[PDB]
């Protein structure tokens, strides 16, 4: 009764450690996939981050201005 | 008998309406809403043939998530608002109330500018100006977030495909240990007698 | 040539939007969308005989502005959109698509509790109902604009009649202060010439009473000489 | 059923007194009294249809103020002095009297220097020129009040101009503030409900 | 050749005024004006055949003294005016004038109470009825200082009567002295 | 001599008075010529005072005339 | 018991006033204000010792007319207005009631212009100086009307001088006449008998 | 040193007087004329100390509007006439004039019923009472004008009063105008800069959402590719 | 007794905290905390001379609002945290117990890769870069919420001035109304008696 | 030449903190910062005799790991950021700004109800309130993550172990095979 113990116990250890080397495959597959994606995020949101302080630099500009022409009209 | 579904995927027919929304009953008529050009519109017209049997189709769409195709995206079910466009407004349906004759004391025409009437309608437009940006805001903000969900679909598809391999490895190893440990006790306890 | 009209008045009828319409070409059919109760939605469908009348009213009625009721009610036009209803989506046309087959492998389901689907629709329900409490809460804000801007319909209406009288007020006050400064002028200049007149008159007639005076004298002296 | 018209405007014409005056009714003939060298004498000829008409016309000139044209000076009018120049006195018509033969004692003749005749003749002369002098007087004096009268022309008009204006505007702002203040209780009562 | 001679007494007649200037030249007409009732105004119109003969009377009773009747009431003469009668101010000569037309825009009215053409014309009657009033107590001033006149008669007559003769009164009386010292003298001598 | 004494007193007397009366005559015609005169040549400066008089007023009516076109002619003027 | 005479001749004296004066009673002081110059103001001012003579000559002189001189003008007397201008009037003897005290609220100071009290205090003294222009023409008109009765003094004196003559000449005439009809009676009865 | 002052309230006194007038220079003594009742004539004379103090008080009142009390009636000053009775005109100098000797030979008299002197005596009374006709119609004439000037105390004072705020109410509808236009126009632009700075915003996400979802694509392609 | 004050105005000195923090008490000095470049840190740290005028200021300042400039920024204050670095703790004051003796198993010595040591450091090092980017997003959106209200200061201001101006151009409006009716209620009040 | 240094478990003194950084070079004094109750706050200062030393630390810390204590938690350096709390700003420097003297125009006040400068006042503050209440939660993430890091000391070690363990029997086992 032993061997058929053996047999069943070790048939089920082979089909395990393939299904590991399938989980660990999917794993590492998986974060190489995510680093990109996350890359491409923090690249895409300095771009953002940039554009929008040159934006609020251009409002700020064109408030000052209009703040000197009331001042000027006040006058 | 009435219900209509909102949310509809990409690529559907009627046909699919008919054989999907026939498990909730006998499907006298279903019609995917199509533009003049072809383009789906979002919407349908699903039209049971009792009242019971709408009701039930509407809850369970509403307590579930009736999917319809493999593109995860359920279908939002409502009671569809029947809307008349055939007898109109006749005179004789009108209340003829004295705010009726308040109403009509002066004849359809223009506002003539600089005057009271034409300054009130030019806040008037200015509100409905609003409801259009408003609406379109909500749009947009719609628009947005669905679409991110639609690309999130693959990233959160494989997190879910390995989760449930590590789950199903963890649940088998455990198995193994304790039918392991299971025969090893009991031939100890046969060869201890 | 289809034209659709909006934020009707609730005591609108066919032949008020024929008639009102008919100015800007002949009119077909022109009905007020009604619901089950049949109460008026606000909304209305006219169908012109023909395009180019309807494009008219559409613009004539966008940059100008149009009124039908007593109560100043904009009635805003937009071109009307064509949907089949009686007819869907051939789906011969949709098997055109060749992954349309591939995307209906699957028949249509409820999903499972724990499959992927089911928490991805789960996702997809949570933005649904973030998408339609938006939509509610801009119909309720609208609702109160609506109530709060009918609640000034006299007001707006006092303020402007108050304001064109003390216009009509301004100018006839100002038209009043000059002529009265005006004819005070000319009251002044008269003056001036009347006492220049009375001086004159004056001076000449106590001149006059000189002269009669030595008359009076020299005359005396007359009568003293043929007394004696 | 004749009837004159005095102190008519410096431009006149027959034709403006027949279109004025035909209000009262017919009029068969009005003739503006002209000099020779064509100065109109400021006086008329107004030759009615009838008596009532004539009557209507005196009382209502009397009691009013008919003004002619945009120059504002009335016309008084009078009934016209029937003069005859046509019989004259034939003597037929005389009554021959002893008043008669006592006034046709002498024959006419000039008066003898120095006797009865004549001083009392020059008494007469003398009393005629005093008529004569006090008849220029008084023309004299409504000469100059009518010249004076003239003269305030425009100041009174101005006067009367302004106070129109400035009565017309104190009326104005009276309805302007009754209505402000009745719309104001009417809120005030209307909100507190 | 039209004298308007006034002042006439009652009694005269159309040949009295014809035959009383006719001494001065050929009369053509000579009427007394008459009201409806037919009574003299106590004036008269003579209208003569020759002009300047007209003037001659003229001068002749203006310096000269000339009396019709018994009363001695002279004759006043001036020259008569002229006025038309049946032909009026025609309307195409007033036109030429530009501002008729600019007068005759506004129609014949009766004023309206409390327009500045009412207070006007108010004032104008005013004046009218002065003016009145000043003719009549013209006219009633002079019927009187007549009447005064009329009631002198016989007063002014006799006074002249008793001066005339007491003029020859004392005419006399110098030529009784004259005479009677004259006498004396004469009667002395002898 | 004795019969005619009231009659020649009262001749004498009535003698006396009638020429005193002559004399009050002569004094009193006297008086009313003088006083007739007096009161001529005061009517003559009276009626030439008064002519003088009436031109001056025609000539300040003719100025008041020129005045007040002249015044209304800039009123319009400047109404326009 | 003191008046004030007015309308004085030309040439006056304190000694004409108490002369003429003294016939009503004892005069115990009678001036003629004289201005600076010293040319007579016109007027004068008499103090008699007792009322009744005061009260007298006030009547005789009003219902008379009193002339002092051949100059034919009589004197309007009238009582004499005592002004104090010495004890003036101390506050002690205001009564400094709630009149005093509003009109006591703000100090004696000019109207600064465009105030309310500029405003009203121009129509005060417009008010004011037409009272001095209406007092000026009655002074003038009644200046002109007693030029105009001085100069006719001739005329009516000689006028009046020859109706006196007249009359009392008449009145000798028919004194003349009288007398001698009733002698020539007389003596026509006595020769009769 | 005086001036005539006329015109002053029934409760002005001595001393108000005084130091009212004081300001042109020194006061000795001002004093205003009283009746025999004690009542103000209304009337004043002000015996300045000095000549220039009399010169220069008269010189700004004259232009200047000088007041004594709340109610605003303006003081008037003039020169004062200087009249004596007490020393008026004696003999001497009388006499000295030939007439008045030659004009004094009638005694005064009362003249007499019929004589001319009494029928001209009558024409100066008539003028005299002509006189005082006129002179109580100027009289009256002032006590109503002046009766109803003071009427109009308060109804003047509301009015001016009325006329000051209406002026500053619309001077601030002016200025509120004003910034309300200013105002509208600074949203205008800032609301046109937002829509602008809105869709730059947008297309630049719409570029960017677009290279993400390339990315995908190839991503997707790589994962296919090492499947096979 | 001391505090720290933040978000300081962008031109701020020493002086200025000391003489606008004196209001609660004597402060002793007042520093501006500020970089090696010289420009202030946006932090400053004041201390009082007393508990009592500390808790006064924190109280006051937290509870209000303390703006000291123009610009309307108010201060925040918050107790300064004693933090030095001078002792920190030698041997003597740490315990020593069993805790001290098991986490001293090894020498300060770096994780060879591949080793438990560092594949949990690994983890540690993560949370720490985790921690790091979530507190630069809070900063970042704080910054954006900033800039988002200094651009909004004017526009503010400048609705906040037209408001003010129209809310007391309707008072001085009502008062003006309410002058003018009870004028004139008084007025007819004292002409009808 | 101060390096900043932080994510040390209490328990590492000045002398061991000195003691590691030795390694790195001279150590004249590196001090941890400690609060008013003695509990250290992680937080540790090193200064070092020599500029190269000190980056060169730095340069080492920045892709190894470094151990202090038997608890394997590393330990973060960084340039030590210098501040200034006893020479603020002065004066002169204040007004070299030209606006700064138009800035103080207005002294330091508290604000009044209804002005434009209390209404706007309410705004920053609750900018500062949410700010507060953003850095609060960011905080409990991290005490959240730390407790999770900590419960995991022994299940971390004993699967390593394990795992070891079980390559060592699989590689024993194919030897044996072989």
């Amino acid at each position: 009764e032993d061997a058929y113990h053996e047999h069943q116990a070790n048939l089920l250890r082979q089909d395990l450690m393939r299904r590991q080397e399938e989980l660990r495959r999917m794993e590492e597959l998986h974060s190489q996939e995510m680093q990109k994606r996350k890359e491409m995020q923090l690249r895409q949101e300095e771009e953002r981050r940039r554009r929008e302080e040159e934006m609020m630099i251009r409002q700020r500009e064109m408030e000052e201005q209009m703040r000197r022409q009331r001042e000027e009209s006040y006058s | 008998a009435s219900l209509t579904v909102r949310n509809l995927p990409q690529y559907v027919s009627n046909e699919l309406l008919e054989e999907a929304f026939s498990v909730f009953g006998q499907v006298e008529r279903a019609v995917v809403i199509v533009d003049d050009r072809g383009r789906p519109s979002g919407k349908g017209i699903v039209e049971f043939s009792g009242k019971p049997a709408a009701r039930k189709a509407l809850d369970r769409c509403s307590e579930g998530s009736f999917l319809l195709t493999t593109f995860p995206r359920p279908v939002t079910v409502e009671p569809m608002d029947q809307l008349d466009d055939e007898e109109g407004l006749p005179e004789k349906l009108v209340i003829k109330n004295q705010q009726f004759h308040k109403e009509r004391e002066q004849p359809p025409r223009f506002a003539q500018p600089g005057s009271f009437e034409y300054e009130y309608a030019m806040r008037w437009k200015a509100l409905i100006e609003m409801e259009k940006q408003q609406q379109d805001q909500v749009d947009r903000n719609i628009k947005e977030a669905r679409e991110k969900l639609e690309m999130e679909m693959e990233a959160a598809r494989h997190e879910h495909q390995v989760m449930l391999m590590r789950q199903d490895l963890m649940r088998r190893q455990e198995e193994l240990r304790r039918m392991e440990e299971l025969h090893n006790q009991e031939v100890q306890k046969r060869k201890q007698l």
